[PDB]
DNA sequence: CGTATAATGT
């Protein structure tokens, strides 16, 4: 429910990070100019996020 | 600091080459790149050839390093121009070095024309072409990134002449270019603001802020999707089941691609004309007895 | 390298090292070479070589 | 007037005139700017006389 | 500009290019994700328009 | 080029932090700030810490 | 897409 006794801060291992991650970002483009949705394997990836 | 002067070091650490180096550099090169094309295809494959050979690629790949290193400066030569047009320079000096590679291996000294005439034009081109793609953070078309270049050197020659700014059949009659696609060019144009710059001051607050989600209200969605999507095919599955696979067909409620009048009829094996008067029929029974109280809502 | 744990004062990453914010700099932004391990018993073995 | 000296430092010799050398963009936008943003170009607040 | 330095490293890596050409690269690379995770900590901020 | 392999980069920070060990020097900063040498023995202690 | 007079350190 709501019990967090206590709260912990840690640096985080490229492990942890690939294991945080639905997937990977590969290209820079945003958003199509025509459609105006993500485009794939993009910054805002539908797959992805 | 400044990554830009330790990198203006670096290049300069290599002096200029010569006519007569660069036409022996390529030799060099060439005979490197020929020495590992015969690699492949000595079946009946020397010994002591072999590592001469070997040796010989070793020595074109030298040539290759210390011909592009001497040939930076160039790059940083033409990248230079283009500055402050929404691309750092030091980014700029980094795609003109990517065309100098790409020009680099597909030059030729047979011409005798010096390597900085036929090594300009694809930095030129690497360069124009990274900074059209890049830098833009909304990917436009090269296509539109050209068309957009266009009409900023007509318009701002024609503001010029005329020593005031120009409408937009002006200069579609100056660029030939329909109005309402310079209407469209113009918007296309726009850098997107940022979010974070605070607006009128208003406590600091960044523009951000001020924006309305006013939308995402995945429990409303769910309930009359599930509603209207449930009634209309139980409304169908009442009406005749060939109906309702006409509808499906007709429409697409499972495949989408709408079939039309006449390729619905040959689906059937029916005529063009015949469709009509089946959603004739469709139609009048959607509003009479139960359908009619079950859909009476959604409108 | 996070910037957070070089650059700082103190520097993190520094002190682990026992490098000055200099040194660590330079090594960081490839503006000099720095050595990560050196064979010193082959050294000694073929010194007189 | 930086404008017009690269202008004059670059541009041709032989038919140069000034309507070609001075330029009208750089005043037209800083006075404009002034009457837009400066903090000292208030809205007139006409509650009363 | 992380992901299109880091793309372009790629490329440059596979492609073969001389060693001062990678090393400025990751230079790039360095000072962007220097960027990203703080602006301003060193050197000269990255500005907008 | 036999003996020492010298690597430019954060890379080389990656490698000279995993070949180094932990254990080893922690005995050595602890055996040392037992010992006097202000100046040195305070910047130890950092380092210790 | 290769544009060939030549063009080499913010």
């Amino acid at each position: 429910v709501n019990f967090f006794d206590e709260l912990r801060i840690g640096l985080a291992t490229a492990e942890d990070i690939r294991q945080w991650s639905y997937g990977e970002v590969k290209k820079p483009e945003t958003i199509n100019y025509r459609t105006l949705k993500p485009e794939k394997d993009g910054l805002f990836c539908e797959k992805i996020f | 600091a400044d990554l830009v002067r330790v990198y203006l070091n670096g290049i300069g650490k290599t002096a200029l080459l010569n006519a007569a180096g660069e036409v022996e550099l390529a030799k060099r090169i060439e005979a490197g790149l020929y020495a590992e094309h015969l690699l492949e295809t000595r079946k009946r494959l020397g010994e002591n050839r072999k590592r001469d050979l070997a040796a010989v690629v070793r020595d074109g790949e030298a040539a290759r390093r210390h011909l592009l290193e001497a040939n930076l400066r160039l790059v940083v030569s033409l990248a230079k121009r283009y500055t402050g047009r929404g691309m750092p320079l030091l980014d700029l000096i980094q795609e003109g070095n990517l065309g100098l590679i790409r020009a680099m291996e597909k030059f030729d000294y047979t011409k005798g024309f010096k390597f900085s005439t036929y090594a300009t034009w694809w930095i030129r081109q690497a360069i124009t072409r990274g900074m059209a793609d890049q830098s833009r953070t909304i990917r436009l078309p090269v296509h539109l990134v050209e068309q957009v270049n266009k009409l900023a050197r007509i318009k701002r020659e024609m503001h010029q002449h005329l020593g005031r700014e120009a409408t937009d059949e002006e200069l579609a009659a100056e660029s030939g270019i329909p109005i309402d696609k310079i209407n469209d060019l113009l918007e296309h144009s726009r850098d997107p603001v940022s979010l974070d710059m605070p607006v009128g001051s208003e406590e600091e607050a960044p523009l951000g802020d001020f924006i309305e989600d006013a939308e995402a209200m995945s429990a409303e969605n769910a309930v009359i999707a599930e509603l209207l999507h449930t009634d209309i095919r139980s409304v169908l599955a009442t009406l005749d089941e060939r109906e309702h696979q006409v509808i499906r067909l007709r429409f697409g409620l499972d495949d989408g691609q709408p079939r039309t009048l006449d390729q619905i009829g040959k689906l059937f094996g029916l005529s063009r004309e015949r469709v009509r008067q089946i959603e004739r029929d469709v139609m009048s029974k959607l509003r009479h007895g139960e359908r009619a109280d079950r859909l009476r809502s959604y409108a | 390298t996070h910037i957070w744990y070089f650059k700082g004062v103190p520097s993190r990453l520094g002190y682990l090292l026992d490098l000055a914010p200099k040194d660590l700099e330079k090594i960081i932004y490839f503006a000099a070479y720095v050595i990560t391990s050196v064979d010193e018993e082959m050294r000694h073995n073929e010194l007189s070589t | 007037e930086r404008v017009v000296r690269e202008r004059m430092t670059t541009q041709d010799v032989e038919a140069i005139t000034p309507q070609t050398l001075i330029n009208i963009r750089p005043v037209v936008a800083a006075i404009k700017e002034f009457f837009g943003t400066s903090q000292l170009s208030q809205f007139m607040d006409q509650n009363n006389p | 500009r992380v992901i299109n330095r880091n793309n372009r490293l790629k490329r440059l890596i596979d492609l073969g290019a001389p060693e001062i050409i990678v090393n400025n690269e990751k230079r790039m690379l360095q000072e962007s994700v220097d960027a990203l995770f703080d602006n301003g900590r060193r050197g000269r901020p990255v500005t907008g328009p | 080029g036999e003996y020492f392999t010298g690597a430019m980069g954060a890379e080389s920070i990656q490698k000279l932090i995993e070949n180094f060990d932990i254990d080893a020097e922690a005995e050595s900063l602890r055996d040392v700030i037992r010992n006097g040498k202000g100046q040195k023995k305070l910047r130890a202690l950092k380092r210790l810490k």
